[PDB]
C-alpha cells in the first residue's frame, strides 16, 4: 500500500521538475530583461545565499537523521529531529522574506524589471515550496505526537523525505543558475 | 460584495445574454424541483456526489462533458450565423464585443470541458476494468479531480451571468491579454478555470499512471494488456509532463495582471514572444491527450466488430509510444511565421512531419484487422469506419500545414481551422460517441437504440463535411479567423454552405439527445443479460452489465493477450468459484465537494478583487486537506455474504440467458 | 477554387508557394487515397453478410505487410522532408529577393484597428494604403506600435507578425500590375475586422513617380511623435490618408518607444 | 541507508558549495573555467544528493525510479533547451 503512495508522490515530484525547469527556461530567457535597473552583479550579495545554502543543507541532513530514526522505531528522536529540520527551514524562509522586503522596500520589486520579475518568480516558487513542506512537517509532528509510528505516519514520513530532497536539488540548481552565475 | 463587483458586472440592457441566463436559471430550477419532488438527494449525495469508485466518476465526466457540448454548440451556431448575416453586407447581430467572448468561450469550453471531460470519463470507466483492478490507485484524488474540473466548468458558466469572458482568443496571447490592453475581468474568469482545471487534469494523469502500472491482474505482463490500456498510459504520461507548462505559464500572466510584473509586457524588458512559446510547449501534447485514447478505443472496436484478433499488437504500442516520445519536439510548428530563422523553421517542420509515420501505421493496421474479418455493422463500426476516412483526410491537410513554406499563407487562415475541427471531428468525438455506445451497457446495464445512434452518425458525418469543407475553400481564398464585421462578400456563398452543415450537425446532436432518452424509456427489453453484448476480447466483458463496486469477487488470472477471449475458447469463462473472501474497498469521502466549493469561492474572489474572501477561500482548502489528513477510517471490508449473493445473482441470470 | 488567391497568385512567392502546397498534395495522395479506398472496400467485401469472403480469425501478424506498412510512409517523408528543408531555406520571409530592380524600402506600423506605412526613400506616409512599381522587388520592415498583428498579403505570397519594439523583414515581388487585398491575420480586438488596405502594383515607374507626388499633395504632415501619437488614438476602419513630410528617423523611434 | 552514506554526502556537498563559492568570490581563473567547472560541481552535487541522501536505486519500483527519472530529465533537456535556442534565434532576426 505505502509502495503506490510513494511512487505515486515520484511522479509527482517529476511533474513538479518540469514545473520548476519551465522557471529556469523563463529566468534564462529574461536574465539580460533589466533596462535601466539593478543587474545581477548590482545586488545579489553571496554570503547571504552561502548562509542560506548551509541552513538548507543542515534541514535536509537533520530531516535524514530523523528517517534513520524513524527506521529505528523511536518516537523522541523523530521529534526532536523534525522540530530542529522545521527550525532550520523556517531560518531558511526568514532569510529569504527578509531579501524580498528588502528589494522591496528599496524600489527594485518585481514590477522594475523583466530579470527581477523572473528572479522573483523563481525564488518565490522555491519559498512557496519550502513553506509547503514546512505546513507539512508541522501537521506530521501534531499527527505523530497523538497516533505514534503507525503504516500511514512512515508512507506520510518517506514522501516528506523525497519531497525535502527534492526542494534541496531544486535550490542547488537555483543558486548555481541565479545567484552563483549571476554575480560571476 | 467589495472589489470591482457591483450591479453594473451583470448586462442588464443585452438581451442575448439575459435570455441565455433566463434559459440556464430556469433549467437549473427545474432541475433542483424534480430531484426534491423525487426525494433523491440523499442517493445523489451517497452514490454519485461522494462516490470514490471509477466508474461513477467516469459517468459524471460523460454527464459533464455532454451538457457542456451543448453550450459549445450553441456558441458555433451564433458564429456562424453572424458570419452568414456580415457576409450579405449586413451589420449582424453580434456586435465584436459579444463575438469575441463568445469564440474565445467556445473554445476554452470545447478544448478544456468537453473533449478531456468525455475522454477521461470512458478512461476511469474501462481501464481499472480491463486492468483487472477494483478501484484506482488515489480514488479521492479521482474524486477531488473530478470535484476541480466541475469547479473549472462552474467558473466558466458564472463567467455569462457576472461580467464578462476574456477577448483574446482561447490561449489568451500575452500583449492582448495584459493588464495594459485588457482591463475587463473575463482574462481573470479564463485564467483561475483553467488553472483549476489543470490541477485537476495533472492529478487525474498521476492518478492513472500510477493504477495501470501498480495494480495491474497477475500475470498480465506489459506486453499482454488491451491496446486502449497502453494508449490511456500514453495520454497520462503526456498529462503528467505537459500540464505544468500550463499552470507555470498561466501563473506567469497572472503574476504580469495582478503584482503588474513585466514577464510578457511590451516595456520595461518583457519577452512577450517566451509566453507564446511555453503556451505552445504545453499547447501541442494537449492534442495528442485528446486523440491517444480515441485510437484505444477504435483498436478495441477493431478488435470487437471485425470478429478477429488485432492486427500488428506490437506495431500499435510502439507507434503509440514513438508519438508520446515525438509530441515534445514539435511544438514550434505552430508560429513558423513568428520569424525565426530558416534552420529553426526546417528542423521542426520535418520533425512534425516526422510524427506523422506512427499515425499511419495505426490507420493501416485498423485497415488489416478489417482484412479478412465477418464486419459486423453496428453504430461503433461506423464511427470507426467514419473516422478512418476522416481523419487521414486531417491527416493530409495536416501534413500540408507542417511545411512552413505553406504555412507562410495558410497559417490562421480558415484552412488552419478546417484542419484542426477536421482531425478533432474525426478522432476524438467520433471515438467519444463510439466509446459511449460501445461502453454503454458496462455502465447503465441495457443497449442503445441503434435506429437513432446509425441516424446520428450520418448526421454528423454528412454535415461535418457539408461545414468544413467550405472552410478549406476559404482558407484558400485569404480569409482569415475570428472575422465578425464587413466580411468581404466574395466569401458569402461558402460560409452559406457551411451555415447549412451546422445545422447539419444540430439535427446530428438532436439524434443523439432523442436516442439516450429512447434508450432510457425502453430499458426493460434491450437489458445485456450476458454482460457480454458484442463478444469482446477484454476482461471488461467478464463482470455483469451493471458491474459491483467491486469490479471482480476474484481477481482474475491472465496468460494471454485478449484474456476474456481465450477464456471463453477454453470453455472456462463463468465458473464458480469454492469460496468468497471479505474485500477491502475505500470508503466514500465528501471532503472533495467540500474543497471544490472552496477553490469556487476563492477563485471568484481572485477574479473580483475581493482579497479577504479569497483568503478565506484558500484557508477553507487548506484547513479541509488537514483536517482529512487526519482521520483513518478510510477504508472498510465487504463481508462474504453480499459477495456471494451479486455473484449467485450474477451466476442465475447467465444460466436463465444461457 | 481554381480562381482563388492561392492557387491563382500574382506574385513570385506566391507561385513557388503554390507549387510547393500542389507537390506536397501529391504526395501524400498516393498514400491517403489507398487508406480510404481500401477501408470502403474492406468495410463492403469482408461483411459479415458475405459467404465467398475469406474468413482468417487467427492472422494477426505478418512481416512482409508490416514492413509494407513501415516502409511507404517513411519514403513518402523523406521526400516530402527533402523538398521541405530546401523550399524553407529557398522561401524565408528575411531573405532578400534575386532581381536587377533595386528593392524598395516600405516600413510598415501597426497601429491599433489600422495600418500605417512609411516611404523613408520618398519621405511620404500613408495610412491603409500602398503602392511599388510591378516586377519590383518589395523590402517590408514590419513592427507593431500595439498588440501582436500580422502583416499579409495573400495574392502577393507570405505573411509575417508585427510585434511592438521589434522590427521584422519581409520580401514581395508583383508579376502582373492591379490592385490587391491585405489583411491582418492575427487579432488584434474589437476592430481588428476593420484592418483592410489595398496593394497597388503600378504597370509602370511614372505611375508609382505620380502617386508618390499625389502623397506629397497632402496638407497633413507627420514630422513629430506627437502627430505619431495623436494618429494613435483607438479608432476602427480607418479611411485611406496620406502625409507630406516624414519625420527622418519615426521607424527606429516607434521600435525605441519600448527601449529595444 | 546508514548514518555514514548520509555523513559522506554531507561532506561531499559541504565541499562542492565551498569550492564554486570561494572561487567566484575571489575570480581565481578565466570565466569560461569559472563558469564550467561550478556547473560541473553543481551537477556532481545533484548526483550525490540523488545516491546518498534520495536512495537512487534501480531495482525499486522494478525498475520505475530509474526510468521515470531519466524520461523527465529527457523532457526538460528537451524543453529548456529548445526554449534557449528558439529565444535565441528570434532575438537574433528582431534586432535593427
Ligand atoms: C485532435 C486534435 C489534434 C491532433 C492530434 C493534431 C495533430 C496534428 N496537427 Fe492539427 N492537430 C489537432 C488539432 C489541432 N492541430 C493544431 C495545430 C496544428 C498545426 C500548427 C498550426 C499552424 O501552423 O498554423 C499544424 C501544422 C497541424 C498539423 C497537424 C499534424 C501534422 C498532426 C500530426 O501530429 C498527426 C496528423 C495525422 C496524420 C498525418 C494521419 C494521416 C495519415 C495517414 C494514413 C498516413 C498517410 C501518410 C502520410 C501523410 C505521410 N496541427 C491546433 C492548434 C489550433 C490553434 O492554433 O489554436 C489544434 C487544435
Ligand atoms: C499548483 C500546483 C499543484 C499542487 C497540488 C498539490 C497537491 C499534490 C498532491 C500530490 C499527489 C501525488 C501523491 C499521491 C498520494 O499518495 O497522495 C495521497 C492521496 C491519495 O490517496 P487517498 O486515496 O486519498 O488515500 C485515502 C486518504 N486520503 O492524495 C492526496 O495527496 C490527497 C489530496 C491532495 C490534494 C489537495 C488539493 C489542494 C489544492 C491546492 C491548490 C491551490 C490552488 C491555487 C492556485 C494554484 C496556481
Ligand atoms: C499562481 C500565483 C498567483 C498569485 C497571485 C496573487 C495576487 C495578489 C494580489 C495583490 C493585490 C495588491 O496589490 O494588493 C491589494 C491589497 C492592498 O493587498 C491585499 O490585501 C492583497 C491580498 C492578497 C491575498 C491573496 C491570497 C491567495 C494566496
Ligand atoms: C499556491 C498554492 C500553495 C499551496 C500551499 C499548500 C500548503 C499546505 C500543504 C498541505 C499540508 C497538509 C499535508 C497533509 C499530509 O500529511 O498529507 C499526506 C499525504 C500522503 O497521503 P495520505 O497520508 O493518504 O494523506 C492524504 C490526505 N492528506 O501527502 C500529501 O498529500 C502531501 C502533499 C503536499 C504537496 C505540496 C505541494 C505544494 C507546491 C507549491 C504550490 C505553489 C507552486 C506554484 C507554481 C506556479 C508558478
Ligand atoms: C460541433 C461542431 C463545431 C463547429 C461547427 C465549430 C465551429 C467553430 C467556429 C466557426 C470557430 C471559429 C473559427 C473562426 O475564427 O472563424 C471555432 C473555433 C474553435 N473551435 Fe470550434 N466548432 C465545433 C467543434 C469544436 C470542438 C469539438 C472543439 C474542440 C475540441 C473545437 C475547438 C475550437 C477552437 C480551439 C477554436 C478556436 C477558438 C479561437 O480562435 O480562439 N471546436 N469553432
Ligand atoms: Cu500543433
Amino acid at each position: 500500500a505505502g509502495g503506490t503512495k510513494i511512487f505515486g508522490f515520484w511522479i509527482y515530484l517529476m511533474s513538479d521538475c518540469i514545473l520548476f525547469s519551465i522557471l529556469f527556461a523563463t529566468y534564462a530567457v529574461l536574465v539580460n530583461g533589466t533596462a535601466g535597473g539593478p543587474t545581477g552583479k548590482d545586488i545579489f550579495e553571496l554570503p547571504f545565499v552561502l548562509v542560506e545554502t548551509f541552513l538548507l543543507l543542515f534541514s535536509s541532513i537533520t530531516y535524514g537523521m530523523a528517517a534513520i530514526a524513524m527506521y529505528k522505531n523511536n518516537k523522541s528522536q523523530v521529534i526532536s529531529w523534525l522540530a530542529l529540520t522545521w527550525l532550520f527551514g523556517a531560518g531558511f524562509i526568514g532569510m529569504e522574506i527578509y531579501e524580498f522586503h528588502h528589494l522591496i522596500v528599496n524600489g527594485m520589486g518585481p514590477d522594475r524589471s523583466g530579470f527581477l520579475s523572473a528572479f522573483f518568480a523563481l525564488v518565490g516558487t522555491h519559498g512557496l515550496h519550502v513553506t509547503s513542506g514546512l505546513i507539512w512537517m508541522a501537521v506530521l509532528m501534531v499527527q505523530i505526537a497523538r497516533r505514534g509510528l503507525t503504516s500511514t505516519n512512515r508512507t506520510r514520513i518517506m514522501c516528506l523525505s523525497l519531497f525535502w530532497h527534492f526542494l534541496d536539488v531544486v535550490w542547488i540548481c537555483v543558486f548555481t543558475v541565479v545567484y552563483l552565475m549571476g554575480a560571476m | 460584495m467589495f472589489g470591482k463587483l457591483s450591479l453594473d458586472a451583470v448586462p442588464f440592457h443585452e438581451p442575448i445574454v439575459m435570455v441565455t441566463i433566463a434559459g440556464i436559471i430556469l433549467g437549473g430550477l427545474a432541475l433542483v424541483g424534480l430531484i426534491t419532488y423525487f426525494g433523491k438527494w440523499t442517493y445523489l449525495w451517497k452514490e454519485w456526489l461522494t462516490s470514490v469508485d471509477h466508474k461513477r466518476l467516469g459517468i459524471m465526466y460523460i454527464i459533464v462533458a455532454i451538457v457542456m457540448l451543448l453550450r459549445g454548440f450553441a456558441d458555433a451556431i451564433m458564429m456562424r450565423s453572424q458570419q452568414a448575416l456580415a457576409s450579405a453586407g449586413e451589420a449582424g447581430f453580434l456586435p465584436p464585443h459579444h463575438y469575441d467572448q463568445i469564440f474565445t468561450a467556445h473554445g476554452v469550453i470545447m478544448i478544456f470541458f468537453v473533449a478531456m471531460p468525455f475522454v477521461i470519463g470512458l478512461m476511469n470507466l474501462v481501464v481499472p476494468l480491463q486492468i483487472g483492478a477494483r478501484d484506482v490507485a488515489f480514488p479521492f484524488l479521482n474524486n477531488l479531480s473530478f470535484w476541480f474540473t466541475v469547479v473549472g466548468v462552474i467558473l466558466v458558466n458564472v463567467s455569462l451571468g457576472v461580467g464578462e469572458f476574456a477577448q483574446t482568443g482561447w490561449l489568451a496571447y500575452p500583449p492582448l491579454s495584459g493588464i495594459e490592453y485588457s482591463p475587463g475581468v473575463g482574462v481573470d474568469y479564463w485564467i483561475w478555470s483553467l488553472q483549476l482545471s489543470g490541477i485537476g487534469t495533472t492529478l487525474t494523469g498521476i492518478n492513472f499512471f500510477v493504477t495501470i502500472l501498480k495494480m495491474r491482474a497477475p500475470g498480465m505482463t506489459m506486453f499482454k494488456m488491451p491496446v486502449f490500456t497502453w494508449a490511456s498510459l500514453c495520454a497520462n504520461v503526456l498529462i503528467i509532463a505537459s500540464f505544468p507548462i500550463l499552470t507555470v505559464t498561466v501563473a506567469l500572466l497572472t503574476l504580469d495582471r495582478y503584482l503588474g510584473t513585466h514577464f510578457f509586457t511590451n516595456d520595461m524588458g518583457g519577452n512577450m514572444m517566451m509566453y507564446i512559446n511555453l503556451i505552445w510547449a504545453w499547447g501541442h501534447p494537449e492534442v495528442y491527450i485528446l486523440i491517444l485514447p480515441v485510437f484505444g478505443v477504435f483498436s478495441e472496436i477493431a478488435a470487437t466488430f471485425s470478429r478477429k484478433r488485432l492486427f500488428g499488437y506490437t506495431s500499435l504500442v510502439w507507434a503509440t509510444v514513438c508519438i508520446t516520445v515525438l509530441s515534445f519536439i514539435v511544438w514550434l510548428h505552430h508560429f513558423f511565421t513568428m520569424g525565426a530563422g530558416a534552420n529553426v523553421n526546417a528542423f521542426f517542420g520535418i520533425t512534425t512531419m516526422i510524427i506523422a509515420i506512427p499515425t499511419g501505421v495505426k490507420i493501416f493496421n485498423w485497415l488489416f484487422t478489417m482484412y479478412q474479418g465477418r464486419i459486423v455493422f453496428h453504430s461503433a463500426m461506423l464511427w470507426t469506419i467514419g473516422f478512418i476516412v476522416t481523419f487521414s483526410v486531417g491527416g493530409m491537410t495536416g501534413v500540408l500545414l507542417a511545411v512552413p513554406g505553406a504555412d507562410f499563407v495558410l497559417h490562421n487562415s480558415l484552412f488552419l481551422i478546417a484542419h484542426f475541427h477536421n482531425v478533432i471531428i474525426g478522432g476524438v468525438v467520433f471515438g467519444c460517441f463510439a466509446g459511449m455506445t460501445y461502453w454503454w451497457p458496462k455502465a447503465f446495464g441495457f443497449k442503445l437504440n441503434e435506429t437513432w445512434g446509425k441516424r446520428a452518425f450520418w448526421f454528423w458525418i454528412i454535415g461535418f463535411f457539408v461545414a468544413f469543407m467550405p472552410l478549406y475553400a476559404l482558407g484558400f481564398m485569404g480569409m482569415t479567423r475570428r472575422l465578425s464585421q464587413q466580411i468581404d462578400p466574395q466569401f458569402h456563398t461558402m460560409l452559406m454552405i457551411a451555415a447549412s452543415g451546422a445545422v447539419l450537425i444540430a439535427l446530428g446532436i438532436l439524434c443523439l439527445v432523442i436516442q439516450m432518452y429512447v434508450s432510457i424509456r425502453d430499458r426493460d427489453q434491450n437489458r445485456d443479460l450476458t454482460g457480454d453484448p458484442w463478444g469482446g476480447r477484454t476482461l471488461e466483458w467478464a463482470t455483469s452489465s451493471p458491474p459491483p463496486f467491486y469490479n471482480f469477487a476474484v481477481v482474475p488470472h491472465v496468460h494471454e493477450r485478449d484474456a476474456f477471449w481465450e477464456m471463453k475458447e477454453k470453455g472456462e469463462a463463468y465458473k464458480k468459484p469454492d469460496h468468497y473472501e471479505e474485500i477491502h474497498m475505500p470508503k466514500n469521502s465528501g471532503a472533495g465537494i467540500v474543497i471544490a466549493a472552496f477553490s469556487t469561492i476563492f477563485g471568484f474572489a481572485m477574479i473580483w478583487h475581493i482579497w479577504w474572501l479569497a483568503i478565506v477561500g484558500f484557508a477553507g482548502m487548506i484547513i479541509t486537506w488537514i483536517v482529512k489528513s487526519f482521520d483513518e477510517d478510510v477504508d472498510y471490508y465487504v463481508p462474504v455474504a453480499e459477495i456471494e449473493k451479486l455473484e449467485n445473482q450474477h451466476f442465475d441470470e447467465i444460466t436463465k440467458a444461457g | 477554387g481554381c480562381n482563388s488567391a492561392l492557387l491563382d497568385p500574382k506574385g513570385q512567392i506566391g507561385l513557388e508557394q503554390r507549387s510547393l502546397i500542389l507537390t506536397a498534395f501529391g504526395l501524400m495522395l498516393i498514400v491517403v487515397i489507398p487508406a480510404i479506398l481500401m477501408a470502403v472496400g474492406f468495410a463492403w467485401k469482408y461483411r459479415a453478410s458475405n459467404k465467398d469472403a475469406k474468413y482468417s480469425p487467427n492472422w494477426s501478424h505478418s512481416n512482409k505487410v508490416e514492413a509494407v506498412v513501415w516502409t511507404v510512409p517513411i519514403l513518402i517523408i523523406i521526400f516530402l522532408a527533402v523538398l521541405t528543408w530546401k523550399t524553407t531555406h529557398a522561401l524565408e520571409p528575411s531573405k532578400p529577393l534575386a532581381h536587377d530592380e533595386k528593392p524598395i524600402t516600405i516600413e510598415v506600423v501597426s497601429m491599433d484597428w489600422k495600418w500605417f506605412f512609411i516611404y523613408p526613400e520618398q519621405g511620404i506616409a500613408t495610412v491603409n494604403e500602398i503602392a511599388f512599381p510591378a516586377n519590383t522587388p518589395v523590402y517590408f520592415k514590419v513592427t507593431s506600435n500595439s498588440v501582436m498583428n500580422s502583416f499579409f498579403i495573400p495574392r502577393l505570397g507570405s505573411q509575417i507578425y508585427a510585434m511592438a519594439g521589434m522590427q521584422t523583414r519581409l520580401h514581395l515581388i508583383a508579376n502582373e500590375p492591379g490592385t490587391y487585398d491585405g489583411i491582418s491575420a492575427s487579432y488584434s480586438g474589437p476592430g481588428f475586422s476593420g484592418m483592410k488596405f489595398k496593394a497597388i502594383a503600378t504597370p509602370d515607374r511614372a505611375a508609382f513617380d505620380q502617386w508618390v507626388a499625389k502623397a506629397k499633395q497632402s496638407p497633413n504632415t507627420m514630422s513629430d511623435m506627437a502627430a505619431f501619437e495623436k494618429l494613435a488614438a483607438p479608432s476602427e476602419y480607418n479611411q485611406v490618408e496620406y502625409f507630406s513630410n516624414v519625420k527622418p528617423d519615426l521607424f527606429a523611434d516607434v521600435i525605441n518607444k519600448f527601449m529595444a | 541507508g546508514s548514518v555514514k552514506t548520509y555523513m559522506t554526502g554531507f561532506i561531499l556537498s559541504i565541499i562542492l558549495t565551498v569550492i564554486p563559492f570561494w572561487m567566484v568570490m575571489t575570480g581565481a581563473a578565466s570565466p569560461a573555467v569559472i563558469l564550467g567547472t561550478i556547473l560541473a560541481m553543481a551537477v556532481v552535487q545533484v548526483l550525490v544528493h540523488l545516491v546518498c541522501f534520495l536512495h537512487m536505486n534501480t531495482k525499486s519500483d522494478e525498475g520505475w525510479n530509474m526510468t521515470a527519472f531519466v524520461f523527465t530529465v529527457l523532457i526538460i533537456a528537451i524543453l529548456v533547451v529548445g526554449s534557449i535556442w528558439i529565444m535565441w534565434n528570434l532575438n537574433y532576426n528582431m534586432m535593427m
